[PDB]
């Protein structure tokens, strides 16, 4: 429902794009479970169509063939075997749901598909889950092209096919329930709730007539009476007939207002300056804090032709990508997403990225195995962001603050800003092309703590930069303009 | 179909007022109503919302303070706001949004809202 259901205290999910199985089950043994995240977003881990041409892009994954667990990042039995590791240690796994439709209406008949099932695309023919033509809109859509025309028109948006996948007949309960049937084993299985993808594709209602049918979470894992976590994907960003609020009554909702609008004050763009900031939240438009799922960038808009276009920031700009990343993970406003990524071969031409449909680091299709290097970084063209030292103790600090509220904030009325979570955290960042040098009130504690964005406490001592808090709560901050990272984050945890 | 709001009008600070939404006309269509607030000068924001199956969303600023609920009969909802304040000034408008897509079942366009001024 709205509830995460994380294990109490672990406060963020990781998205972790088109990450095998067996990799994500010893990431959350030897890092996530340790350093605290709350749960793992997987891809898709229903069969889908191969896309031949172009080769093996990332968005075959959302072209469905069957409900078998069975695709590039595993099969069944490895599935199993990562939601009980993961589980155990701690850390949840939340499944990306593809419910709307099948595959392309173009795609060929035959065996051409992740697990070797049979469809017929051009007659509607889905015999392994089993679906029919019956089970499809293609009688209810009033354009010519049977595709959307026009985003003010709510039916079209809802019945027309999305990019020429065949759209299904939500409305019919044969249909809601092949659909509850699969989420309800995934539920068995261990999974602790869903995003449902392309919701603004759907009704309202439909999608609840699906919810209604789910079973609540598996009693070896979670209390009894848990309702799966829900977070629909709704792309508005406002001037279109479909609204974010119509879903609220479902479950938690993807703001992806919150990347935006904070990509677009980190970089400085359109007279934005960061102390604007300053009642960020439902303050600038958004919808209620306990409805939202927010993150700076996800696998689609990191591609630059998303939702909020070239504003979005992604590792590609990681200076700038961490202060955002830090700055919503010291925020309340929402439950946070941080992205794990790949490194594709971008190819530019007239300014664009003609190779952005490129899929995960492979071996003639077969997705590379996660390598672990000794600085902790990783190998085989995975970014691991969520690695980054920064990053991962910024999802430690929004744990130790978790349910303190918004404090002490400052700013020098252009691009430097503080602000702290009750007494527990304090945060401050410099993102004007001068020196910060400011006495702040931290509201935290007298004592020496350790600065974790450049820096670990380890054993008494820190291994970054050491702030000295006086009693009254006041230190002395001195950040340049041109740091490694240009911000600084203490908490309850790190002090010596 | 036709959307009716009603209630707007001036209180002091502390007052109530009960705001009232209908989208009336045709009992086969099933919509979920949701207010927003545009104070001059701020956007439309969302405030208050109710699904049919009777699901509130309340924004953290009017928590406690204003109660929404179905109304006399589907299709319609009241929107109770009590211990009114004057950042609660501005005008006040209900989306129906439709729940279902059904043949002549109109997809609702923005109304003219209702004023709401506190002092």
């Amino acid at each position: 429902q709205y509830a995460p259901q994380t294990q109490s205290g672990r406060t963020s999910i990781v998205h972790l794009f088109e990450w095998r199985w067996v990799d994500i089950a010893l990431e959350c043994e030897r890092y996530l479970g340790p350093k605290g995240f709350g749960g793992v977003q997987v891809s898709p881990p229903n069969e889908n169509i191969v896309v031949t041409n172009p080769s093996r892009p990332w968005w075959e994954r959302y072209q469905p063939v069957s409900y078998k667990l069975c695709t590039r990042s595993g099969n069944e039995n490895e599935f199993r075997d990562m939601v009980t590791r993961c589980n155990n240690v701690g850390v949840r796994i939340y499944v990306d749901a593809v419910i709307n439709h099948m595959c392309g209406s173009g795609a060929a008949a035959g065996t051409g598909t992740t697990c070797g099932s049979y469809c017929n695309p051009g007659s509607r023919e889905f015999p392994a889950v089993p679906y029919s033509a019956w089970d499809f809109n293609d009688g209810k859509c009033k354009t010519a092209s049977g595709g959307i025309e026009s985003y003010n028109d709510p039916y079209q948006v809802r019945d027309c096919q999305l990019v020429g996948l065949l759209d299904l007949a939500l409305e019919k309960d044969y249909v809601r329930s092949m659909i509850a049937d699969y989420l309800n084993k995934l539920i068995d299985i261990g999974v602790a709730g869903f995003r449902i993808d392309a919701s603004k594709h759907m009704w309202p209602g439909d999608i609840k007539a699906v919810l209604d049918k789910l079973h609540n979470l598996n009693t070896n894992w979670f209390p009894a009476g848990s309702r799966p976590f829900i977070f629909q994907e709704v792309i508005d960003l406002g001037g279109e007939a479909i609204k974010s609020s119509e879903y609220f009554g479902n479950g938690r909702v993807t703001e992806f207002k919150y990347g935006a609008k904070l990509g677009t004050v980190v970089r400085k763009w359109s007279g934005e300056k960061m102390s604007y900031l300053k009642n960020w939240g439902e303050g600038w438009g958004f919808m209620p804090s306990d409805r939202a799922l927010v993150f700076v960038d996800n696998h689609d808009n990191q591609r630059g032709h998303g939702a909020g276009g070239s504003s979005i920031l992604t590792f590609w700009d990681a200076r700038l990508y961490k202060i955002a990343v830090g700055f919503m993970l010291a925020h309340p406003y929402g439950f946070t997403r941080v992205m794990s990524s790949y490194r594709w071969a971008r190819n530019f031409v007239n300014g664009e990225d003609v190779n952005d449909w490129i899929g995960p680091p492979n071996n003639n299709g077969v997705i590379k195995e996660v390598t672990i290097n000794a600085d902790t970084t990783c190998g085989n063209d995975w970014v691991c962001e969520h690695r980054w030292r920064e990053i991962r103790n910024m999802v430690w600090f929004r744990n130790v603050v978790d349910g303190q509220p918004f404090a002490n904030w400052w700013d020098n009325g252009s691009n430097q800003v503080a602000f702290g979570r009750g007494n527990r955290g304090f945060i401050v960042f410099n993102n004007d092309d001068w020196q910060l040098s400011s006495t702040l009130q931290t509201g935290l504690p007298g004592g020496t703590y350790c600065d974790v964005i450049s820096g670990d406490k380890v054993g008494n001592s820190c291994t970054g930069i050491k702030v000295y808090v006086s009693s009254d709560g006041t230190a002395q901050f001195s950040i340049s303009n041109s740091a490694e990272d240009p911000f600084i984050a203490i908490h309850a945890e790190s002090k010596l | 179909v036709q959307l009716v709001e009603s209630g707007g009008g001036t209180v002091p600070a502390g007052g109530s007022l009960r705001l009232s939404c209908a989208a009336s006309g045709n009992t086969l269509c099933t919509y979920d109503m949701s207010w927003y607030r545009r104070a001059p000068g701020k956007g439309r924001d969302f405030v208050s919302g109710i699904d049919n199956d009777g699901t509130t969303t309340y924004v953290d600023s009017v928590a406690g303070r204003f109660t929404i609920s179905q109304g006399n009969a589907k299709n319609t909802a009241y929107l109770q706001m009590d211990s009114l304040k004057p950042d609660d000034t501005a005008m006040y408008y209900c989306k129906p949004s439709l729940r279902y897509g059904l043949p002549g079942c109109p997809i609702i366009p923005w109304g003219q809202g209702t004023q709401v001024t506190v002092s």
